[PDB]
């Protein structure tokens, strides 16, 4: 079939019964770095099963007036489990990801979500309203952490770029009439074979409700949204002591 | 005419320069080979003599 799926990796498993296939980012699977492309000389580590597993980060509430949220990678995991420990202890980093978004409702609820992956998603500021002020986004806005951050101008995605063209990026829709989950597989996206896991963020994940949630009075009003994700083919290098940030 | 042994066997006149070193082509930087751990006595490449 196609509507039913089960994803198993490491010591975790995700089952679903309202799937909509699986999107592979740019038609490419995650992979390790080859010997002709690597530039550092020390032997990298590949912890395998202890880091390649599904992590559930947090839950958000979908309301009739919600605007949207974004998460930054791998900032969400820089402080979770063995993956977070390895990312703190090492200088270099390289991995892909497997994202699963959970959101379920009844057959009498309606609404649509756009789930997209935008690499190098630099967040711009409002520049003081008039535009004569040279401002930069603060820490809680550029690197919100594992708790996410809410969009202020979802029509421009806080960067002056229209949301109507966000579908050129790897994406899936969560339409409550049809499905209740989304899966996007992202390979490693960078111009360098290895990069820092703490200073640099590779991509950002966007969840914006295009069609407002609506239901009749009496039905369940609490509709949560959940994010689950698993690193794939992780490598680390340049071992030293741990650094907090 | 050379008749004495110390003139016959003499090394005077060697005009060629003995070269201990030779030039080798090197269009790119040198590659790195795979290495593993080593736990043994008598063979130490870390210690030198400047």
């Amino acid at each position: 079939s196609d509507r039913v799926a089960q994803l198993t990796i490491g010591n975790s498993t995700i089952t679903t019964q309202e799937a909509a296939n699986i999107i592979v980012g740019y038609g490419e699977w995650p992979s390790y770095c080859s010997d002709s492309d690597a530039t550092a000389v020390d032997k990298p580590t590949r912890p395998d099963v202890s880091v390649n597993r599904f992590y559930t980060l947090d839950t958000k509430l979908w309301e009739k007036s919600s605007k949207g949220w974004y998460w930054k990678f791998p900032d969400v995991l820089t402080e979770t489990g063995v993956f977070g420990q390895n990312a703190q202890f090492h200088y270099l980093y390289r991995s892909g990801f497997c994202i699963h978004v959970q959101c379920n409702a009844s057959k009498f609820h309606q609404g649509a979500l756009l789930v997209a992956v935008l690499p190098e998603y630099v967040i711009g500021s409002v520049a003081g309203g008039t535009g004569t002020e040279d401002t930069h986004p603060p820490y809680k806005q550029t690197q919100p952490g594992a708790d996410g951050f809410e969009l202020q101008h979802p029509y421009v995605l806080d960067a002056g770029i229209p949301i109507s063209q966000l579908t050129v990026c790897p994406h899936q829709w969560i339409n409550l009439r049809t499905n209740n989950c989304a899966t996007i597989i992202v390979p490693y996206i960078n111009a360098l074979p290895f990069d820092s896991a703490l200073n640099h963020c590779n991509f950002g994940l966007l969840v914006v409700p295009i069609s407002p949630l609506d239901y009749d009075q009496g039905a369940t009003p609490v509709i949560p949204i959940t994010i689950t994700l698993a690193p794939m083919c992780s490598e680390f290098a340049g071992l030293r002591q741990a650094v907090t940030q | 005419g050379d008749r004495v042994a110390d003139v016959i066997e003499s090394s005077i006149g060697d005009s060629v320069s003995r070269a201990l070193t030779r030039a080798l082509p090197a269009p790119t930087g040198q590659d790195t080979q795979v290495s593993s751990h080593r736990l043994d006595t008598g063979k130490v490449p870390a210690l030198q003599a400047a």
